[PDB]
């Protein structure tokens, strides 16, 4: 069972998603499909080909033509963001399940608010200097983070990661922490990230001076 | 009707990994089947076996080895252990039942490694510096994932975002989880994260007040 990794569209738009299997799991079984909104188990949103379970909205819909077959959802809507499985039996009729489509929404662009965090005091009495970069509510999800110190160029000692689309405006947050000694944040002044994202014009700069706060 | 995974977080290599179903709301002899489904991090979804009303149970052929799936009638609950694991069985392991549309439990992770448990240290994210700030926790050096994060016990949910947590080179996990407010609000409401790492039984309310600047 193969689907493409991903699948986007603008909300109120439709969108398809295809497995394609062979003839002895599709082409003699029944088709499922599942929604996994992040961090939750598998929904079921079709069985035997194309039913809908109570509760689920006709919106989504399915339906098998030889080996493939295809999940369709109208009306996209923020929260439609998940990763859609398809899953059929096998030839020794055991469950199989494709990869899995991630669904993105084709919202509007929206730059990034940018806040920077210092180490707290309590952090660094143990030793330790975590300075975070927070971007939130941008979009699409390209974005870069530059770590500066004392106009350093900080390569290497720093992790990011992103969160899901959102369920109430579809925007991504990304958090970047830029990890120094105590001793080495004690030998200098000025922490800066720089953040360059499509929704700004120019590149933005929030930046501290160690032992101001 | 609700299922709910219960077993350790983290299995040494070699060892069986054994988890539970706890079924509520409905008797577990009037089931029809009971099965588990695994999902390693980032990946699509693998069935691991089933049990029928009969007793009789099936098997992925790659897992069959090592697999046993039982009911317990009294205790209500079922039960999957697999032996002699590696890290290729580290994966959210989610059971299922069918009572036309199956119930999911909510998955819990198994993470195999030979790096052993250790509880974060939550260090605040204190807000600082258009009418809006963010603050946020750190919740630094936990072995092994997950660990979840609340605010104000569940009351403060808009404008939350809890990141994917990162892997850091020293080998433990990191995380941050934010919230943007009214600036106006700092002086006069309270804002706590509730950071809770089941495999450590460490469970941290921590206030995160603003910073004198």
């Amino acid at each position: 069972l193969t689907q493409p990794p991903s699948v986007s569209a603008a909300p109120g738009q439709k969108v398809t998603i295809s497995c394609s299997g062979s003839s002895s799991n599709i082409g003699n079984n029944y088709v499922s499909w599942y929604q996994q909104l992040p961090g939750t188990a598998p929904k079921l949103l079709i069985y035997d080909n194309n039913k809908r379970p109570s509760g689920i909205p006709d919106r989504f819909s399915g339906s098998k033509s030889g080996t493939s077959a295809t999940l369709g959802i109208t009306g996209l809507q923020t929260g439609d963001e998940a990763d859609y499985y398809c899953g059929t039996w096998d030839s020794s009729l055991n469950p199989v399940f494709g990869g899995g489509t991630k669904l993105e929404i084709k919202r509007t662009v929206a730059a990034p608010s940018v806040f920077i965090f210092p180490p707290s005091d309590e952090q660094l009495k143990s030793g330790t200097a975590s300075v975070v970069c927070l971007l939130n509510n941008f979009y699409p999800r390209e974005a870069k983070v530059q770590w500066k110190v004392d106009n350093a160029l900080q390569s290497g000692n720093s992790q990011e990661s992103v969160t899901e689309q959102d369920s109430k405006d579809s925007t991504y947050s990304l958090s970047s922490t830029l990890t120094l000694s105590k001793a080495d944040y004690e030998k200098h002044k000025v922490y800066a990230c720089e953040v360059t994202h499509q929704g700004l014009s120019s590149p933005v700069t929030k930046s501290f001076n160690r032992g101001e706060c | 009707v609700q299922l709910q995974e219960s077993g350790p977080g983290l299995v040494k290599p070699s060892e069986t990994l054994s988890l539970t179903c706890a079924v509520s709301g409905y008797s577990i002899s009037s089931g029809y089947y009971w099965g588990w489904i695994r999902q390693p991090p980032g990946k699509g979804l693998e069935w691991i076996g089933s049990i029928y009303h009969s007793g009789s149970t099936y098997y992925n052929p790659s897992l069959k080895s090592r697999v046993t799936i039982s009911v317990d009638t009294s205790k209500n609950q079922f039960s999957l252990k697999l032996s002699s694991v590696t890290a290729a069985d580290t994966a959210v392991y989610y059971c299922a039942g069918l009572t036309n549309d199956a119930n999911w439990g909510q998955g819990t992770l198994v993470t195999v490694s030979s790096a052993s448990t250790k509880g974060p240290s939550v260090f605040p994210l204190a807000p600082s510096s258009g009418g809006t700030a963010a603050l946020g926790c750190l919740v630094k050096d936990y072995f092994p994932e997950p660990v979840t994060v609340s605010w104000n016990s569940g009351a403060l949910t808009s404008g939350v975002h809890t990141f994917p947590a990162v892997l850091q080179s020293s080998g433990l996990y990191s995380l941050s989880s934010v919230v943007t407010v009214p600036s106006s609000s700092l002086g006069t409401q309270t804002y706590i994260c509730n950071v809770n790492h089941k495999p450590s039984n460490t469970k941290v309310d921590k206030k995160v007040e603003p910073k004198s600047c």
